[PDB]
């Protein structure tokens, strides 16, 4: 499937939603991380160029959201969830990261939540330009008016970072 | 509108300004020397250009 | 008026597209981009680029 | 009453010496407990502090901190009541962790878009924030209540125990009300 | 109780008008063992002394100098509980050895930062070699105890002498304080 | 060596830390400073150029710096030690100088200390360029990333000042 995204992944300016369903990629735990990490140091790099932040949607329940986020504050990666403890709250979620040009800082780097139904009308509500499935994770209740739906079926992130363009060889 | 409006109109040269980066990037392919672009004269009529020189500047 | 600006003025001359060196015109890459210095595999990549018709001129 | 009050305004007129400069770190030991209907009046407190200690952009600098004597969990609670109020604040816990490079972190301004990322530091009194506490010092520490101030390094630091039993004292001898 | 303020009211009245000049060098001859808690509220009194007398970068172009009656090493835990407040002093000490061009230096300022170098000269040390330092002189020299003031050069020199008992008392006398 | 530390020493803006170990030089206590003196009139004149502190990182005990630091005071030398009286400082020694240009002033010139756990725990945090190691000392417990190690050994400070490119003959 690579030569195939490339045209796509080639914009600079470009929405990209991730939907991953943790139980399928294998070492998801211990690996995700590292993925989010050599994810947002090339396609989320550049002050002005790379002007839209990408979302990642996880299926879990809320609790293991936690972990998640504290594993990446270790790792020095600024990340949103729009759940504070267990409520959800819409503009802590929808809002547009505040950008200092002269300093190279940025708000947050990544949009990372959970497969609820509240999170899925603020993605409705703010619509993309590309949507990732892994591991076939329930597309409905999302409006494909015009999003690009690319089916992905993968078993470790070896070949996700391949599909990517960010590995030369697995 | 899909490109941008135009800054100053004489009837050898139009200057026309792109709306913002993303724009410029999505329709790169399209804007070089040589090829043709529309301008909304009136409510109906339309100009045809040609594009002579293209200067993008973040100084 | 406070700080020094190095300024280059530069000609393109081939793009890469991947893995493939595409001579011709660039397509005017956009401000703020990053520059980087060419390693010498790649310029080998380019002139010594024969197939059983290579003469070593130097 | 009016000896109380009588001894408050002597008390306040003690204070406003340090009150009125306009960069300052201020850090408020509040015990919930000493407080009538703390629960119900914090956030308010908090928003009319800021009102006018935190107010303006160029001049007020110094970012407020707050430590109370509560758990974790009811922490979560207020930090979920000041984000309804659009209110910025940082608590240093990412869940049930404490994280030392999110407690001590200078927040950014943009001054044309009058913005600041985060207005407050509120949290917890556990033992791991009093560390914190004593890595930067502040100018000025108000206590209230019997809270027990002795982990932290009080040397070289202004203490004034604030003696109070509801908050209109509380804004009166900050400073925020001219009559009770 | 009631009757020393009044009388200490006089002189701080006195010595108000000379404070009110910006660019002015006063210097001070304070003898330790005649305020209690010398040694726990002194740097705490030069760091409130600094905030209204030497804060705008600007106006204020003059440094003050605090000189103590004490040895060198006591010197050398002051120096130290300095710069634990970020507070920027010179003592003319490399050791026990005093140099004269170090004492003697005027600070550097940058405007466009809020850099004044050094803040104050906190010598801690009537020693015969800081008091030939009257290459300078001072427009008010302020003894604040009963120091022998001999080798000073008084001619054409304004004296102004204090008698207090503690610390508010002499932040009272200079302005900071309206209360005791 | 020489003719090949003449890279790396044509360079204005680069960070040079020596680590010299007394008793192996001779005469040190007499030479240090001039050597000191002579070296930074060549490597530190630049008030713009020149945008990188020295480090002479001795090997004795935590006294004796005040001695060096009083014959440098006598020489119209400022530099910083980290150390008031027996405590080290962290921010007193990881602090960057103040120049003004239009004057040619700048706060301190070197920085000299001794071989400390504490200030090999600095030297870690702001690494140098280039390492110059005199005599024999622990290169221990000090990150090796991107720093280039070069061995010299001598026996006066005449044979440094050849080798640093300050002598043309002996």
């Amino acid at each position: 499937r690579k030569n195939q995204l490339v045209p796509s992944l080639n914009i600079n300016s470009r929405s990209r939603y991730f939907i991953i369903d943790p139980d399928t990629i294998d070492n998801f735990d211990d690996e995700f991380i590292l993925f989010v990490k050599d994810y947002l140091d090339k396609y989320n790099s550049k002050i002005k160029l790379h002007t839209e932040t990408p979302c990642f949607i996880l299926k879990t329940d809320v609790n293991n959201l936690s972990e998640y986020h504290k594993r990446f504050v270790s790792r020095n990666i600024q990340i949103i969830t729009g759940y504070i403890g267990d409520t959800f709250y819409f503009k802590e979620f929808n809002k547009e990261p505040k950008r200092i040009i002269k300093d190279n800082w940025v708000e947050f780097k990544a949009r990372i939540s959970c497969n609820s139904d509240e999170v899925i009308k603020c993605i409705n509500y703010k619509k993309c330009d590309d949507l990732y499935i892994v591991g076939g994770v329930d597309v409905s209740l999302l409006d494909t008016a015009d999003v690009n739906i690319e089916n992905l079926e993968i078993n470790n992130f070896r070949e996700l970072k391949y599909l990517l363009s960010m590995l030369k060889e697995i | 509108m899909k490109i941008g409006s135009v800054i100053e109109s004489s009837p050898h040269s139009i200057l026309v300004k792109i709306d913002t980066l993303k724009i410029f990037e999505k329709a790169k392919s399209a804007l070089q020397i040589g090829k043709y672009l529309k301008i909304q004269e009136g409510n109906h009529n339309f100009v045809l250009c040609v594009i002579q020189n293209i200067k993008i500047s973040t100084d | 008026k406070d700080e020094d600006i190095f300024i280059l003025t530069v000609q393109p001359v081939g793009i890469f597209k991947g893995e493939e060196f595409f001579q011709g015109n660039s397509m005017l890459p956009s401000p703020t981009e990053p520059v980087f210095l060419v390693e010498d595999d790649i310029l080998n990549k380019i002139f010594s680029n024969e197939k059983t018709k290579i003469f070593h001129l130097g």
